[PDB]
RNA sequence: CUCCGUUGCCCUCGGCCGAUCGAAAGGGAGUCGGGUUCAGAUCCCCGAAUCCGGAGUGGCGGAGAUGGGCGCCGCGAGGCGU
RNA sequence: CGGGGGGGCGAGCCCCGAGGGGCUCUCGCUUCUGGCGCCAAGCGCCCGGCCGCGCGCCGGCCGGGCGCGACCCGCUCCGGGG
């Protein structure tokens, strides 16, 4: 609906109840878990592989 | 163990493209306006460029010791303020009519503060003391004053601060000032100043006449220039 | 040592006072001129005027070019002893403002009518 | 872009100094797609783009 | 002078991006049916609506919230203390 | 930014007592994936009020301030010409 309309809507008819609900597509956010998942465990295991590298140098 | 065990310590590190960098001063970044940009870069071709020796004397001034007896020479002499002068006309209408008033008397020795005062009375040979400030604006106006000075044999000094020394005298600036006459009292302390003056100044013009004041470059020039002079010495010095 | 965080100078907001005045400008305030008999000029009597009046319980007024609805309203409030619904205005060509004044239900305009004489 | 034969790219980066999206747009390098990251500066290292 | 309002000053925060004008066919919340005049009607009347702003003191209900545990007292529904 | 100085994983060289130190370089630390990123943690040093020990720069409760974190000094805002 046109845009100056959703000032007389309720807040539940311009959201829907998630992480980023009306805003993102529930695709790319359900990737945007397991991304930022992943993102940190691969800079932990660069983290020991940094942490061993300069233990055994 | 009094530390609960929540507090833990998220350290930041801020390399290039890591965490958002945090705030430090910038007084060497910011975009100053076209007035203070004006008068820093004035006080640099004042350096860069190579001066003229009777502008280049007035920047060698006096110093905390000789500087701080003058200005404690004159507050014995600073002239009358207003309100002050209205009791010397005052008391002297009472005094006239009451008690034998002849009102010649003895004006008490005070300072004189312009140019058109003071290159008068030097050019009379009628002062033991000119003290000149440093940081007049129009400098022509006393440009010449030094040399006017030790040609007619008298000691000048040059002070800093055209407002400290426009101080006694009740004014906002005052180029020079000079001692015409002095108590005989603090007749030690003028002939005291003086000679330590003249020794400084006047008998010193052959130096001052012939001493350029400018031709030093920025430091972040000297330190290139300088830089390949530790190569051409390295070069045949190893 | 208040440490400069933007690289801009925005100038400093500097106190500014307010005016002080040793004289007024003017000596009197000017009288107002938009008045209670100045906003209404005449009824209208006209034959479309009166069937407007016991039909539908309005009035129908000529009233001053610079009239606003809410000043129709507290002036015809002020002089007939009345009170107004809606006040409906127009502008003639000719140039004159009509204003057809709506009464509330309890009031009737065949009569107010007559206390201003029109009929 | 209307007017001129290469196609523009909408790069984001973000602003190093205050939280915020700086946006520009690159003259594209042909390889270039969508997604790819971009390196900048004089650390980065000698690929397309 | 409760608490709130207002204002004065001190600290704190604030990128823009251009003073302003430019569309009765672009952008732009919200009105429809019946009736009425000689001439006006989505504009008058009747009947249904509707948006925007205000609603402070909050006008009223509803939501926030009405649990659980423990401990007693009570046949039990239950009551109190924590 | 230019000098400096800090730092240090580390490399070249010099010194070395094998602990380390000096000169040079490297860095100012982010490269597999359409992720997140600010308004300071942490530490230090103080002060106001309140409570407790009472010697209160002792300890607790409430509330603030400055320094490190975020190295120091400067003279052209940084570059390219002249
Ligand atoms: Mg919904
Ligand atoms: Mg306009």
């Amino acid at each position: 609906v046109r845009p100056k309309v959703l000032m007389r809507l309720s807040k539940t008819k311009k959201h829907v109840s998630r992480a980023y609900g009306g805003s993102m597509c529930a695709k790319c956010v359900r990737d945007r878990i397991k991304r930022a998942f992943l993102i940190e465990e691969q800079k932990i295991v660069v983290k020991v592989l940094k942490a061993q590298a300069q233990s055994q140098k | 163990k009094v530390v609960n065990l929540l507090f833990e310590k998220r350290p930041k590190n801020f390399g290039i493209g890591q965490d958002i960098q945090p705030k430090r001063d910038l007084t060497r970044f910011v975009k100053w306006p076209r007035y203070i940009r004006l008068q820093r870069q004035r006080a640099i071709l004042y350096k860069r460029l190579k001066v003229p020796p009777t502008i280049n004397q007035f920047t060698q001034a006096l110093d905390r010791q000789t500087a701080t007896q003058l200005l404690k020479l004159t507050h014995k002499y600073r002239p009358e303020t207003k309100q002050e002068k209205k009791q010397r006309l005052l008391a002297r209408a009472e005094k006239k009519a009451a008690g034998k008033g002849d009102v010649p008397t003895k004006r008490p020795p005070v300072l004189r503060a312009g140019v058109n005062t003071v290159t008068t009375l030097v050019e009379n040979k009628k002062a033991q003391l000119v003290v000149i400030a440093h940081d007049v604006d129009p400098i022509e106006l006393v440009v010449f004053l030094p040399a006017l000075c030790r040609k007619m044999g008298v000691p000048y000094c040059i002070i800093k601060g055209k407002a400290r020394l426009g101080r006694l005298v009740h004014r906002k600036t005052c180029t020079t000032v000079a001692f015409t006459q002095v108590n005989s009292e603090d007749k030690g302390a003028l002939a005291k100043l003086v000679e330590a003056i003249r020794t400084n100044y006047n008998d010193r013009y052959n130096e001052i006449r012939r001493h350029w004041g400018g031709n030093v470059l920025g430091p972040k020039s000297v330190a290139r220039i300088t830089k390949l002079e530790k190569a051409k010495a390295k070069e045949l010095a190893t | 040592k208040k440490i400069r965080t933007s690289p801009t100078f925005r100038r400093p907001k500097t106190l500014r006072l307010r005016r002080q005045p040793k004289y007024p400008r003017k000596s009197a305030p000017r009288r107002n001129k938009l008045d209670h008999y100045a906003i209404i000029k005449f009824p209208l009597t006209t034959e479309s005027a009166m069937k407007k009046i016991e039909d539908n319980n309005t009035l129908v007024f000529i009233v001053d070019v610079k009239a606003n609805k809410h000043q129709i309203k507290q002036a015809v409030k002020k002089l007939y002893d009345i009170d107004v619904a809606k006040v409906n205005t127009l502008i003639r060509p000719d140039g004159e403002k009509k204003a057809y004044v709506r009464l509330a239900p309890d009031y009737d305009a065949l009569d107010v009518a007559n206390k201003i004489g029109i009929i | 872009d209307p007017g001129r034969g290469a196609p523009l790219a909408k790069v984001v980066f973000r602003d190093p100094y205050r939280f915020k999206k700086r946006t520009e747009l690159f003259i594209a390098a042909e390889g270039i797609h969508t997604g790819q990251f971009v390196y900048c500066g004089k650390k980065a290292q000698l690929n397309i783009g």
